[PDB]
């Protein structure tokens, strides 16, 4: 209850899936890292938007339908899960490096939970 | 034993009274000068010491100029003089099997290293805005993270989403909420559940885990 | 004391010694050694009449091999003269165990286990694990036991803790109070002694307590860190 | 002496300041005559022993030295240079300008009055008894000194020494100065008499040898040192005296840091503070305060050669405390605001905890218990049960902890607890380890200190081996004790209990049997009165309203709405305290209406007899509890109307608390 994401890693067996695996481990016994560590540590020093009425209107609709679909299905979710649903999109705008909570961030936040739950 | 170089005749005294007069001595403490004193033990960087021993340690006395600079868990690099002190063999009699030569370092100028301070120029700060203009770079960063493993792009975006971090706005005269993010995994074995857990520590930006 | 020379019912004892700098750091723990020196006497004042203690003042360790790769040249001359004869793979299986009837599939698994593969620190963050680890399960009376003493003497570094786990939490690390300064530092381990080589254990049925929870981290990444009351350090392991 | 014993000639002397305190005579006429001399008169007549020599009377004194164009050195310079040197030249200036016989004390009405004059005349007549030792100045003071800095717009007038620096940046040249630091006071010791003067008597000459008091260890002298009882073949053998030795106050405390200005790294550390004069007995554990005071280090004088080379282990010495954040007595105007507006059952229900969604039934069930009241003055030895206890259960996701505990941190004397820490063995008091001072004290938990209040507990499945004893022993009246091998003494028990039990894994299955997740049958179905629940049913209209409920608090920062004027918690606290001072007595028609109520309570409970949903089999312990809450609600809403309608409010609550599971 104090955690949010319980990713259950599958290991299903498909003949194109494992064949693709078999060469890629083999090809490595013989976009960059230090740029990546700079980008995040620069993005810890930029301002935090939190504020757009448009993005908060769509996510609560996005909550209510699964609020009809959590209890008649797999896993009951709680009010603190909404504090995730702001927080993922809040950090997703931190990837954007902007001060406007857009619309596009609210689509990846819903879709990430949909695989996490289904 | 703080002048760092000259072994002078010590003054085994705390405070004198009654100089050669009949005057009760007074001391001005605003014009008396002070300094601090802090010892810290340094382990061994436990990757380049070859596998025949546990890590060893020595210690270093520094001064005011770089105190509180040393958080426990920093790749530090110090430089100073090598120095022995203490009487070994005479201060007690018969002195059998007692070292009396303590290793000390009375040094200067530590530096954190990285293998917090990374100053970048106008060039790279502009290019990172220039690639910020692309509307795909959230996806490129996901695929450019773990260069060994196929797929799991739902997992791969989550790690970079967690590592960068979401804020917590503290309530004024009220309890702040959870602004930390805390993800979890589980999986049937040998499916790279512990693979990606060890390379988050290399790019950790001063986040040393157990 | 080498644990073979005086058996009646006793437990072995121990001495102490010092040395000079141009013969120090020449030994690792876990080796056969021989030594020649004096038997003089010191007197520490930290027990009855004025009694002192024994210790050895050593002079020269004309040891056996280290068991840090410097040696002479005529050793490698015969080795290259043997390695050109391409019969090594079949001639070892007869010559490794001169006391073992056959068992050809098992015998080949041991020579590859002793030498190993490599280690990649390839230009990224992660790494591969270059090692192999075998098992032998089967009926009693099929020489899985006495084969294991045979790998111990032939290994460069080998330990033999093969029984009952021996308090599997205290297999890897131990901390205790100190006689001087009352401190918590790291002292003991079965793995840190045994790096570069091979351990050997048994009885993987009736240990359920901590033996499995102690080898899960110790294997597959070979990077432990003790989080007990003092330090949290990632000491290396290549077991 | 040679080898650099003399120093450089410093331009900053003291004689230039010595005469500048001589012109701290009657000259400051801006602030009925000389105002700091007016305070000098209200001490000599022996009613108050703390003068206050601020910086305001120095800066204005330097303000009207803007026109005298002569050399007047700076004052706040030197007193932040070496602050401790600015009290000894100060007292040697007051005595030339102190009007002594300004009071009138005849025989009594002064502590230590005839005897000090007996002592003074015994030394005054012995000043001329030859046909000699003057008083050290520490003997006749009966007063202290104090200081007080400034951090007002006078610092923004023209020019610092009183910015509230933290403990972290303080180790530099700030040693031997006057600095204020904020913090949190912990480790309060007691008040012990320290020594400042001495008197040895040898019972031969009666010449009391005086000495200055040094550090915490000192040594008495010999007996052949005096002027009369010495120098012969017989010397009076010295010993001490109590009543002729004036003794001061002393108390030690330790500070920490605010835990908000601490950096991301290291833990905060302590500091030592002392008291002198009469600022004593004015601090408390948990005071979010600040002290202003002067700085000095101290020697260690023990094992100084091998260890203790030149370590310093300083403290700071206190000067001023500026404490912060603290019944028909100019407060009756707000008691009338509840009487004129009325609105007991609903506006007060919206008053306490308006920060949730729905649930007006449970916010009403608690306010009646926040007033309590004496159950019945029994007189004879019939100690009746009082102070009923309500427990909750259910697993919402609305963070149930800050629902209940937020009530506790504003309700009176209601101490917070949890599962860890003060468990059911350390819920009462016990004996433990202490510092080098008086060990084996009776350290307590919660119930030995939160008597007659609120015991707001959480985490009921935690440390239950000691807790399950601990809950019965307070529900049982008056056996909070320490049945240890130290003592067998028993103290009182008068406190209400508010519990919240968490369910089993996932949700409590309502189709399954209850008591699948609470582990105490005997504590519940016979020794409590009412229950509730926080079950979650899917409902579309409420949750989107609940969605707007939680999202509204993020864009703004404020939460209030729904045409309710928010009420200050002091007002209802005064209303509770006034309601606790009524205690009405019931009539006869009320007990006539509950005997028919219990019969109708008896018959329907004796119809089900099933293990499907319901609990209880109509105990009189439930019957006496419904009398308890009625007079409680008759206490808060006292219009002297103990009747059928008042108890009709009561059974109105027992029917809605029950069957919360039937949805
Ligand atoms: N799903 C996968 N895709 C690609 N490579 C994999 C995968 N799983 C394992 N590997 C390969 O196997 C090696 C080791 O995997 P690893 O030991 O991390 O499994 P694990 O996550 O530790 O599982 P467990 O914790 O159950 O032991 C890696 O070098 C990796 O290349
Ligand atoms: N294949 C074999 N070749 C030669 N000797 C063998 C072989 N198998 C068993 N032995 C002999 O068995 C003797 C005693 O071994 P032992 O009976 O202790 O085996 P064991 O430990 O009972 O087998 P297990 O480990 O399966 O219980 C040894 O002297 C060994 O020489």
């Amino acid at each position: 209850s104090r955690f949010d994401l319980l990713f259950v890693v599958t290991d299903d067996i498909n003949e194109i899936r494992d064949r693709s695996i078999s060469e890629h481990v083999l090809r490595t016994h013989r976009v960059t890292i230090p740029f990546l560590r700079k980008y995040v540590q620069y993005a810890k020093e930029r301002v935090i938007p939190q504020l757009t009425q448009e993005a908060i209107n769509v996510i609560v609709k996005n909550y209510t339908d699964l609020r009809n679909d959590d209890n008649t299905k797999k896993s009951p979710i709680t009010a603190r899960t909404l504090e995730t649903l702001i927080r993922l999109a809040t950090a997703h705008a931190k990837v954007r490096l902007s001060k406007t909570v857009n619309k596009v961030d609210a689509k990846v936040a819903a879709n990430l939970l949909r695989f996490a739950l289904l | 034993a703080t002048t760092t170089l000259t072994t002078r005749i010590p003054t085994p005294a705390i405070y004198p009274t009654e100089d050669t007069e009949g005057n009760k001595l007074t001391t001005e403490y605003g014009y008396s000068t002070f300094i601090d004193h802090q010892r810290i033990t340094v382990q061994e960087m436990p990757e380049m010491a070859p596998a025949g021993q546990l890590p060893r340690s020595i210690d270093v006395i520094l001064d005011d100029d770089l105190v509180d600079k040393t958080k426990p868990g920093d790749r530090v690099n110090v430089v100073g003089v090598f120095k022995s002190l203490g009487a070994g063999g005479m201060n007690q009699s018969n002195s059998n099997t007692l070292i009396g030569f303590k290793t000390l370092i009375l040094g200067n100028t530590v530096y954190p290293l990285h293998a917090a301070r990374q100053m970048l120029t106008d060039f790279d700060i502009r290019n990172i805005n220039k690639l910020s203009k692309k509307k795909d770079i959230f996806d490129i960063l996901s695929q450019s993270l773990a260069p060994s493993i196929y797929g799991h792009d739902h997992i791969k975006k989550a790690i970079l989403l967690m590592l960068m971090g979401g804020v917590e706005k503290n309530l004024e005269n009220g309890s702040h909420l959870r602004g930390d993010i805390n993800i979890l995994m589980v999986g049937d074995p040998s499916t790279a559940k512990s693979q990606l857990l060890r390379f988050v520590l290399n790019t950790a930006s001063l986040a040393i885990a157990t | 004391e080498i644990p073979e020379l005086v058996p009646v019912g006793e437990m072995p004892r121990n001495l102490t010694m010092t040395c000079d700098r141009y013969l120090t750091n020449k030994v690792i723990p876990g080796t056969r050694v021989t030594i020649v020196g004096i038997y003089s006497i010191y007197n520490s004042k930290n027990s009855g009449v004025a009694i002192r203690t024994p210790y050895i003042k050593i002079l020269g360790i004309q040891s056996d091999v280290e068991t840090v790769t410097m040696f002479t040249e005529e050793e490698e001359e015969e080795f290259l003269q043997l390695s050109r004869n391409p019969k090594l793979y079949e001639i070892l299986t007869n010559s490794i165990a001169p006391s073992i009837f056959g068992n050809e599939d098992i015998k080949k698994a041991i020579v590859c286990l002793l030498m190993g593969g490599s280690k990649k620190i390839l230009p990224d963050g992660m790494r591969l694990r270059g090692d192999i680890n075998v098992l032998l399960l089967g009926d009693p009376g099929t020489a899985k036991s006495q084969l294991l003493k045979f790998v111990e003497k032939v290994s460069p570094i080998a330990v033999y803790t093969s029984g009952k786990g021996s308090s599997a939490a205290g297999l890897t690390a131990s901390v205790q109070r100190d006689p001087m300064t009352r401190e918590f530092y790291l002292e003991g381990g079965a793995m840190v002694l045994a790096d570069g080589g091979v351990v050997c254990i048994d009885e993987f049925d009736k240990m359920r307590d901590e033996d499995r929870v102690a080898i899960h981290e110790a294997m597959e990444q070979q990077t432990i860190s003790i989080a007990k009351a003092g330090i949290t350090t990632v000491l290396n392991s290549r077991t | 002496m040679s080898a650099a014993l003399p120093s450089i000639q410093l331009p900053v002397d003291y004689n230039n300041l010595f005469n500048e305190i001589t012109d701290f005579l009657v000259t400051f006429k801006q602030d009925k005559g000389p105002k700091y001399m007016a305070m000098l008169q209200k001490v000599a007549n022996r009613e108050l022993n703390s003068v206050i020599i601020d910086l305001d009377d120095i800066l204005q004194y330097q303000n009207e030295k803007f026109l005298q164009g002569t050399q007047a050195d700076d004052l706040v310079s030197a007193i932040q240079q070496n602050a401790n040197h600015f009290t000894e030249l100060f007292c040697r200036a007051i005595d030339n300008n102190m009007p002594l016989p300004t009071k009138e004390i005849d025989y009594k009405d002064d502590v230590l009055d005839v005897i000090l004059n007996q002592r003074r005349l015994r030394n005054e007549r012995m000043l001329s008894d030859r046909t000699t030792e003057l008083f050290p100045p520490n003997l006749t003071r009966r007063y202290f000194l104090y200081f007080k800095p400034l951090s007002q717009n006078c610092a923004r007038r023209y020019r610092i020494s009183s910015k509230p620096l933290s403990v972290r940046q303080i180790k530099g040249d700030f040693l031997g100065q006057l600095i204020t630091v904020r913090g949190i006071i912990t480790r309060v010791s007691d008040v012990k008499p320290a020594v400042e003067v001495i008197a040895y008597t040898c019972d031969q000459c009666g010449y009391e040898v005086f000495q200055e008091v040094n550090s915490r260890t000192f040594t008495p002298l010999s007996e052949c040192t005096s002027e009369e009882c010495s120098q012969n073949q017989t010397k009076g053998q010295l010993f001490m005296s109590t009543r002729a030795s004036k003794f001061s106050a002393f108390q030690e405390c330790k500070i920490q840091e605010l835990s908000q200005q601490v950096p991301v790294g290291h833990i905060p550390r302590s500091l030592n503070i002392h008291v002198n004069g009469t600022l004593v007995r004015s601090l408390s554990p948990g005071d979010i305060v600040d002290v202003t005071g002067i700085f000095l280090p101290a020697p260690y004088t023990g094992f100084k050669a091998l260890k203790a080379g030149l370590l310093t282990e300083t403290y700071l010495e206190a000067q001023f405390v500026r404490q912060h954040k603290k019944l028909t007595s100019d407060v009756e105007e707000r008691v009338m605001e509840l009487i004129t507006s009325g609105d007991v059952y609903n506006r007060l229900a919206k008053s306490i905890a308006p920060e949730i969604y729905g649930n007006l039934d449970v916010k009403k069930a608690l306010l009646l218990l926040l007033v309590g009241g004496v159950d019945k003055r029994v007189g004879d030895g019939m100690k009746i049960r009082g102070d009923i206890n309500v427990c909750l259960m259910g697993d919402p996701g609305v963070a149930k902890s800050q629902l209940l505990k937020a009530i506790c941190k504003i309700s009176p004397r209601g101490v917070y607890t949890t599962g860890k820490g003060s468990s059911g063995v350390g819920l009462t008091a016990a004996v433990m380890k202490d510092p080098v001072t008086d060990e084996m004290i009776l350290e307590g938990g919660a119930l030995v200190l939160a008597d007659n209040g609120i015991c707001c507990i959480d985490e009921f499945d935690k440390m239950d081996e000691s807790d399950r004893t601990a809950i019965h022993e307070v529900m049982e009246q008056q056996t909070i004790s320490i049945s240890k091998a130290g003592i067998n003494t028993t103290l009182n028990a008068r406190t209400s209990i508010l519990a919240a039990a968490n369910p089993l894994y996932g949700r409590y299955n309502p189709r399954l049997s209850p008591l699948d997740n609470i582990n105490l049958p005997a504590a519940l179905l016979s020794r409590f009165d009412i229950l509730f629940l926080m079950l979650d049913i899917p409902s579309r209209d409420d949750d989107e309203k609940l969605a707007e409920h939680v999202t509204y608090v993020h864009m703004h920062n404020k939460q209030p709405d729904l045409d309710f004027t928010p009420v200050e918690p002091s007002k209802m606290r005064e209303y509770i305290a006034y309601a606790k001072t009524k205690r009405p007595v019931m009539s006869e028609a009320v007990n006539d209406y509950v005997v028919q109520a219990y019969i109708r309570l008896r018959q329907d409970s004796k119809r089900e007899m099933d293990s499907k949903f319901s609990f209880g089999q109509a105990t009189p312990r439930t019957l006496l509890g419904i009398i308890r809450l009625s007079q409680a609600l008759a206490k808060l809403r006292l219009a002297d109307m103990v009747d059928i309608d008042d108890v009709e409010e009561a059974l109105r609550l027992v029917r809605v608390s029950k069957e919360s599971l039937y949805q």
